[PDB]
């Protein structure tokens, strides 16, 4: 998996 | 007693915390509504709970050192920790009247039946509902209720994590912070008796994180219920 909408959260 | 590193510690948790919880609950208006479909509440709960773990995210960016973190181990430790941060957060809006998560309205008002009708049974919400008033009766200052979500998401021993000992390194500076706020307010063994109180409180998170994901599998499963859910749910939650 990856985790793209958490990861995107994470570079806010 | 408290050094000028674990003031600027607290500081900067509390800060964060008023960044991402709203007391006001105005966002609550965008959600699906609540209705009270057998699951009739999961549309409205699912949001808010996504929601939720939106916050939740943005509290963990400034939990001092998580930045140092590898983007792997961040993403597993808010993988692993936004149910239990989403539990302890909520018990701000618990309300030992009536035993309900009250947000400001009775829209947004939640009981044991509320969250049944997301699709979790008594398994789960009967010690939730044990987990949020033996915290109420610990009477935690905001200062120990910020720590405590920051140690909950700060813990080396998470499934996936790479650098525990960088983890543990940080975890354990807000575990020294928490300890010597504790005895700055109070006496032994009181303050010895308030922290393992707390530490038994992250213990039963893990049973209660354990509990929720097994109905969530189950839950999920179901393509009528995930067709509920939210991609955001459907990530962090999956895998
Ligand atoms: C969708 C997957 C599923 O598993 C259902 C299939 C979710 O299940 C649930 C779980 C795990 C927990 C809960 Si609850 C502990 C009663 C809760 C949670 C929140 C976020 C909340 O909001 C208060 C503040 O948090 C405001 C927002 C903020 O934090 O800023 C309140 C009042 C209560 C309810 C459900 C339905």
């Amino acid at each position: 998996k990856n985790h793209p909408m958490l990861m995107n959260l994470l570079k806010d | 007693k408290l050094s000028e590193e674990q003031q600027h510690i607290i500081a900067i948790l509390l800060d964060a915390h008023h960044k991402t919880y709203d007391p006001t609950y105005a966002d609550f208006r965008d959600f699906r509504p609540p209705v009270r479909s057998p699951l009739s509440m999961l549309p409205h709960l699912a949001d808010l709970v996504s929601y939720s773990i939106q916050k939740v995210i943005g509290f963990a960016k400034m939990i001092p050192g998580f930045r140092d973190l590898t983007s792997d181990d961040q993403i597993v430790l808010l993988k692993s920790s936004a149910i239990e941060v989403i539990m302890l957060r909520s018990n701000q809006s618990f309300t030992m009247d009536d035993m309900s998560w009250d947000c400001g309205s009775q829209d947004y008002k939640y009981d044991v039946t509320d969250v049944s009708k997301a699709g979790h049974t008594l398994e789960l919400i009967e010690p939730l509902i044990k987990f949020q008033v033996g915290l109420k009766k610990l009477n935690l200052h905001e200062e120990e209720h910020v720590l405590l979500m920051a140690i909950c998401i700060v813990s080396p021993d998470r499934p996936g994590v790479q650098d525990a000992k960088l983890v543990e390194a940080i975890q354990d500076r807000l575990s020294n912070t928490l300890q010597t706020y504790i005895r700055c307010r109070h006496p032994p063994p009181g303050s010895h008796q308030l922290y393992a109180k707390m530490i038994q409180k992250l213990a039963d998170l893990r049973s209660l994180n354990e509990e929720h994901s097994k109905q969530y599998r189950s839950l999920s499963f179901q393509p009528e219920n995930s067709m509920k859910l939210t991609p955001l749910v459907l990530e962090v939650f999956g895998n």
